[PDB]
């Protein structure tokens, strides 16, 4: 039943806010928290993401966290900013300076308890909490360092609940500082141990989509976040609307994660937008499996699919959907591991997203995701072999050994993905 | 008269249960409020339909049934639906959190905390019976609750009611409507743990029903509602002998006697004809010979497999509607000269035949056309082991890599239970081979 | 693309079928345990027929008829002939034969013994047709393809597998003149290449020596026997209305006696082909058995007869 | 083709046609379930120890 949502740091709170805008519109919830929709399907699983307050008000089960106020002042002024519970805004003043150690060990530690108080108050009133979703980046300090601290503390207090992240992976193409690969390697180490499912949202891929496909010569954070929000709407459709398949976080984990560490998913979306032509079922299906539609910059032809979830939204022929899903599997059979039979599952939901008649969302557990980790690993090493920029971290009490261990664990994750690809 | 208690476990078991009880009400003239104007004994009786329904002093006819699920949403539809007045609230049991497609979570983790409540509620039904025969248990192989909770329950029912027969109606997994990759695991784990506790199990392969719905009912993409209305007709054909006057399969014990001479080999194949679409505006009605001959076609079986390449240990033909023995015997004589019907050497070559004169009832606004005669064949054929082979192969492919095993181990099951279960299935496939080939 | 899997590495016939399909452009070979195939070229032993036809969205075809072994083992064939009323104990074209568990000349087989004293024990045909020059025994191999619709196609080229030794009534110990197998012969090759005489030559011989044709004297009887055998097991093996479909290539072996009466000896369920006829027959298999089910973007006589009575 | 055991009633008939002659105890269940629960407890304590580190 209930999911608790947490958004941390600049990136986490920006994508987080858009997520709540997009799903509040799909469920007919306006910025005051009033329902003004046309269909009982909108309210039937509303409690998964929204609490009900007095006056038939729907309030997101959402906690907003940062070490600086700036992005959270912007959240509060944003279009849906009034819908959040005021007590669920938990902010420090210090900032974290793009420094994972500040987020995880010094500044974040000072604030983490007050975040947990709010987590506990939301959790306490859940009829049957399924677990948590966190939105954050891995390249900064607060979402990366403080976010992974939160995950660890949440696990200690709710060890039998599911932990899910939407984790934005850094790229030099859309880069704020040189230390991003350090912060991401340190964070991946945490995610490998302490999440059950992680959607790898790669800024490399979002940028390439905006540039190559959508023809945006200069992509902003807003253009990248349009892709992120459509993806997030798509991958949570099964949690939010009535349906058979992957209807809660645990069942999704059980279908998607054959070995506990290999829980890093490559999302995709079709059609790609920033337009009037009807998209056919064959076209959605080909495009949702296309490298160019993937939100992690990994070539899926360089690996194999362990498991896949496909979600189609809109009024369309279920027969045609089944036939096309079967067609892609039959013609591309070598890219689906033979030792997990029937490893592709398909859901269809009648309610389309805003501004589209038809859409498809793709969630892949592919061994090609190793490309993402290798790219981060190479950027990490190029610096770390000269100990460049380390004083930012050792000044917060960290040793070099902790960097060596994180790098080694992420190289092990890469070797494991490679083992199942060769099996 | 001797009572039968129906137990419906998990989503599949519950939704099939809804379809079955709806159909039983229509067959017996019981209204959705439970009143039965044709029953002239108010507040009791030992009629044949009382095997499945008790009676209150106010004239309400109450299914002898328990519905159990580990999450509430499917059972809540029964509580709020058309037949809600039919059931006492204590017959409808739900938890808050499901088994997440994991046998171990149904059997060990959640099953340990609801099992005493479920047995208590079953006991309440048993205490109202004057001669309880036993239980009919409806569940999926593939779901966490249908697999794991059912096996726990069956074990406990052998302990608490050791003299009593237990029959199953079991839904075998098909990828066209399946909701989990680990269904082969759950199927083998439940089949292993349940095998000694079940006297007779009717397997329904969702693939076969699905295809019958597409081919014969012209349904483009069958839903559970389509599948379950057809399944409920087959179930009704099988249980009709417990609910109406007759001299064949009149008690649970007789199902085993007539269909299961070898106790582990207790999976009869059901084949049903005719299935004809209600939208079909010109239907030429099918004769006894045609419907009987259709019983030997794989396309009409509840499990796709080829009985020509196994051996029969028993065959029962259950007719409904305008059918007399003379036409049955002439149809059978024709079929013997045309088909590969080979019995094992230690059983006689023969058919037990039951005829009920009332044609099949259908649910108004359903997919099935009303027909003047129908038949369900129940054959214990070794060919059904083809289904075990398919499932066992899928299990082996995943288990060789230990794919998904950590989900089961994290629920406190030992890895050893996997290979113990698999070896019991290897011995089962072997038994079927030794009898059949 | 259509897709296929290869599961018998030693089939000469199906290595060539495989190579033909690939060179079409429109077939892809998959690893042998990938279940997402249109076509199984199966193993000979314990082919998993129970796993076929359970793949949503693939029409699935296999190159063996399940149950055809009844026709294609010596003990099985004798029993099927004696016990099937359409063939019967008094069947005229099969030698008197007896199943035995552990002019009076008999042969024991299932590694072969020929004697007049004392597995199947079968009446040994004492008066074979003998080719001149050389006074020599032979057997006729016919290849027959049964498609998914149960059409029965007789490849128009057969082969005579000859002896190259004179035939000898008073020595059944010496087997090079009594047994016409290709291996048992390898005076080998003397009369013809590899102890194989083909239909154009044998027909010429029947014309010049015996004033008749191959069609009239032998092939009418061959066609009758093949059709009777295969129509007999049809209810047992047909895949019409089944959830997967089958085809199969059979090798029927015949003996011709000196009165030009044809007798059935053997049905082979996994035959090889004469070198010279691989290309043509294997192309025929693709056309008739495979492309018929899986169409892309006659060397056979179809055997059919509906006499009214 | 012998027809035996013909029984007729107003609602139908039955017969037979022959073409040719020829557990664990309560205690054990409880032990298994508590052992599974102990294994889950043990894994949970190991996790919390690692988290305390
Ligand atoms: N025929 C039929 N099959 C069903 C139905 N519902 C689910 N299934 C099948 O049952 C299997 C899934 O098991 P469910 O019964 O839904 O699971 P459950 O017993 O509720 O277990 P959890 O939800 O894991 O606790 C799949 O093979 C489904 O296709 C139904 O109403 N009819
Ligand atoms: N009843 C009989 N009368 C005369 N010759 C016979 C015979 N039975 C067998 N033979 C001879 O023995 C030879 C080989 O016998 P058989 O047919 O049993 O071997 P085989 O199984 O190897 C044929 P294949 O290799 O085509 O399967 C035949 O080609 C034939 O010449
Ligand atoms: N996709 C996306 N990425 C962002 C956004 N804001 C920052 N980033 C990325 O997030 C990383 C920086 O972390 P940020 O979240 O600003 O730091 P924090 O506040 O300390 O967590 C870099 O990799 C940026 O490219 C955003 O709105 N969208
Ligand atoms: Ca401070
Ligand atoms: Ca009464
Ligand atoms: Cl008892
Ligand atoms: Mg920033
Ligand atoms: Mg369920």
């Amino acid at each position: 039943r209930e999911i608790v949502h947490i958004q941390a740091g600049q990136c986490g709170n920006q994508i987080g806010a858009k997520f709540w805008e997009v799903i509040s519109d799909e469920h007919g919830i306006d910025p005051t928290g009033s329902y003004h929709g046309d269909s009982d399907l909108q309210l039937e699983r509303i409690n998964v993401y929204y609490n009900e307050a007095a006056g038939n008000k729907y309030v997101p089960r959402a906690i907003l966290v940062d070490l600086e106020p700036g992005t959270m002042d912007s959240v509060r002024s944003g279009p849906f900013g009034q819908i959040f519970r005021p007590d669920n805004f938990v902010f420090g003043q210090s900032g974290a300076g793009n420094n994972w150690a500040k987020g995880h060990y010094t500044e974040g530690a000072e604030l983490v308890d007050s975040v947990l108080d709010v987590v506990r108050k939301e959790s306490e009133s859940c009829d049957c909490l399924q677990g948590f979703q966190l939105t954050h980046s891995l390249g900064g300090g607060t979402g990366s360092g403080m976010g992974t601290l939160l995950i660890s503390k949440i696990r200690e207090e709710y060890p039998d609940r599911i932990m899910n992240t939407f984790s934005v992976v850094p790229s030099p193409k859309v880069s704020d500082t040189v230390v991003e690969p350090y912060n991401a390697t340190l964070s991946v180490h945490q995610l490998v141990e302490n999440t059950d499912e992680t959607y790898c949202i790669d800024n490399e891929a979002l940028y390439d989509i905006c540039f190559r496909t959508l023809k945006l010569t200069t992509p902003t954070y807003g253009d990248l976040n349009h892709l992120v929000s459509a993806t997030m709407s798509g991958v949570t459709t099964c949690l939010r609307f009535p349906g058979q398949l992957n209807a809660d976080l645990r069942k999704l984990a059980v279908n998607m994660v054959p070995f506990p560490r290999l829980h890093f998913f490559m999302p995709g979306f079709a059609p790609l937008t920033s337009q009037y032509r009807a998209l056919t079922v064959p076209e959605l299906t080909q495009q949702m499996f296309d490298a160019k539609n993937m939100m992690a910059a990994c070539d899926p032809r360089h690996g194999r699919y362990l498991t896949v979830a496909a979600v189609f939204r809109g009024r369309m022929s279920m027969k045609e959907v089944d036939e096309q899903m079967l067609n892609v599997q039959n013609k591309n059979s070598s890219y689906f591991v033979e030792w997990i039979p029937n490893n592709v599952k398909t859901a269809v939901c009648d309610i389309p997203p805003r501004g589209l008649k038809m859409s498809a969302t793709f969630i892949g557990n592919s061994t090609a995701i190793q490309e993402l980790f290798k790219r981060i690993s190479e950027q990490f090493t190029a610096m770390f072999r000269r100990k460049a920029f380390l004083h930012w971290y050792t000044g917060e009490g960290m040793d070099e050994m902790e960097f060596t261990e994180a790098e080694s664990n992420m190289n092990d994750l890469v070797s494991e993905y490679q083992q199942y690809q060769d099996a | 008269m001797r009572e039968c208690i129906s137990i419906h476990v998990g989503q599949a078991g519950v939704q099939i249960g809804n379809a079955c009880w709806e159909l039983y009400c229509l067959e017996h003239g019981i209204q959705p409020d439970g009143q039965m104007p044709s029953d002239k004994t108010i507040g009791g009786g030992d009629d044949s339909f009382n095997t499945f329904f008790s009676e209150t002093g106010a004239g309400k006819h109450v299914p002898r049934a328990v519905f159990v699920d580990l999450e509430p949403t499917v059972i809540d539809e029964v509580r709020t639906g058309t037949y809600r007045q039919l059931f006492h609230p204590e017959q409808l049991i739900t938890g808050k959190e499901d088994a997440a497609n994991n046998y171990a979570r149904g059997h060990y983790t959640i099953g340990k905390e609801i099992i005493d409540l479920v047995l208590d509620r079953i006991r309440k039904l048993a205490d109202q019976c004057t001669g309880l025969q036993g239980f009919l248990v409806f569940h999926s192989f593939g779901g966490g609750t249908g697999s794991g909770f059912t096996s726990l329950l069956m074990e406990r029912l052998s302990v608490d009611y050791g003299k009593k027969s237990k029959l199953e109606f079991s839904i075998y997994p098909a990828p066209q409507v399946s909701t989990a990759v680990v269904e082969p695991y759950n199927s083998i784990l439940t089949t292993h743990t349940t095998l000694e506790h079940s006297d007779c199990a009717f397997m329904v392969d969702n693939e076969a029903i699905y295809d019958i719905c597409r081919r014969n009912l012209d349904i483009e993409r069958p839903t559970y509602t389509n599948l379950n209305r057809l399944i409920s007709q087959i179930v009704s054909s099988i249980t009709a002998s417990l609910r109406f006057d007759g001299a064949l399969n009149v008690d649970l014990t007789e199902f085993q006697t007539n269909l299961v001479p070898y106790p582990r080999i207790h999976f009869p194949l059901a084949t049903y004809a005719p299935v004809i679409s209600a939208e079909k505006a010109y239907h030429e009605q099918l004769s006894v010979a045609e419907i009987t001959n259709a019983c030997f076609e794989p396309a009409n079986q509840m499990v796709k497999c080829d009985p020509r390449h196994g051996k029969y240990m028993a065959c029962c033909l259950l007719y409904r509607g305008d059918v007399v023995p003379k036409d049955v015997n002439a149809a059978i004589a024709t079929i013997k000269t045309k088909r590969s019907i080979q019995f094992v050497d230690w059983c006689p070559t023969g058919f037990k035949v039951g005829i009920n004169y009332q044609p099949p009832t259908v649910v108004p606004g359903g997919d099935l056309a009303k027909v003047q005669r129908a038949v369900c064949m129940l054959s214990n054929t070794t060919a059904i082991a083809e289904a075990w082979a398919r499932l066992d192969h899928k299990f082996d492919l995943m288990y060789a890599k230990r794919a998904f095993v950590h989900w089961y181990v994290g629920e406190g099951m030992e890895e050893g239970e996997f290979s113990e279960a698999r070896e019991d299935m290897a011995a089962l496939e072997k038994d079927y081979e030794e009898v059949g080939v | 693309m259509y897709t296929f899997v290869v599961r018998d590495e030693n089939s000469s016939v199906y290595a060539e079928v495989s190579r033909l399909l690939l060179a079409t452009g429109q077939w892809k070979r998959l690893r042998k345990d990938n279940p997402r195939f249109n076509l199984m070229l199966g193993e000979r032993n314990r082919l998993p027929f129970g796993r076929l036809g359970h793949e949503p969205g693939l029409v699935q075809l296999v190159n063996y008829y399940r149950g055809a072994d009844k026709l294609c083992r010596k003990a099985s064939l004798v029993k099927l002939i004696k016990t099937s009323p359409e063939l019967s104990e008094s069947c005229t074209w099969f030698p008197e034969s007896y199943v035995i568990y552990p002019g009076n000349v008999w042969i024991a087989k299932s590694g072969i013994l020929i004697s007049s004293e004392a597995h199947v024990i079968q009446k040994y045909l004492e008066k074979p047709l003998l080719l001149e020059p050389g006074h020599r025994k032979f057997d006729i191999r016919s290849w027959v393809l049964v498609d998914h619709l149960y059409n029965i196609y007789l490849y128009r080229e057969g082969v005579l597998r000859t002896s190259s030794e004179p035939y000898n009534s008073a020595n059944f110990q010496d087997k090079t003149c009594h047994l016409t197998n290709h291996c048992i012969q390898k005076n080998y090759g003397r009369y013809e290449e590899g102890n194989e005489m083909f239909f154009e030559e044998f027909n010429q011989y029947l014309m010049d020596a015996l004033n008749t044709t191959l069609e009239n004297s032998i092939l009418l009887q061959i066609k009758h026997i093949i059709r009777s055998c295969l129509m007999c097991i049809e209810p047992a093996i047909s895949t019409k209305h089944l959830h997967y479909q089958s085809f199969q290539l059979f090798g029927f072996d015949f003996m011709v006696d000196e009165e030009l009466k044809v007798w059935l000896i053997e049905v082979n369920g996994a035959p090889a082909c004469a070198q010279k006829l691989y290309a043509e027959l294997c192309q025929g298999i693709v056309d008739v058995a495979i492309s018929s089910v899986f169409p892309l973007a006659s060397i056979f006589i179809k055997l059919h007869h509906h006499h009214h009575h | 083709m012998e027809v035996i055991e013909l029984n007729k009633c107003t609602s139908g008939q039955s017969f037979e046609v022959i073409l040719k002659p020829p557990d664990p105890s309560l205690e054990e269940i409880q032990k298994k379930l508590e052992a599974a629960e102990e294994r889950r407890k043990y894994q949970e304590a190991e996790l919390l120890k690692h988290l305390a580190e």
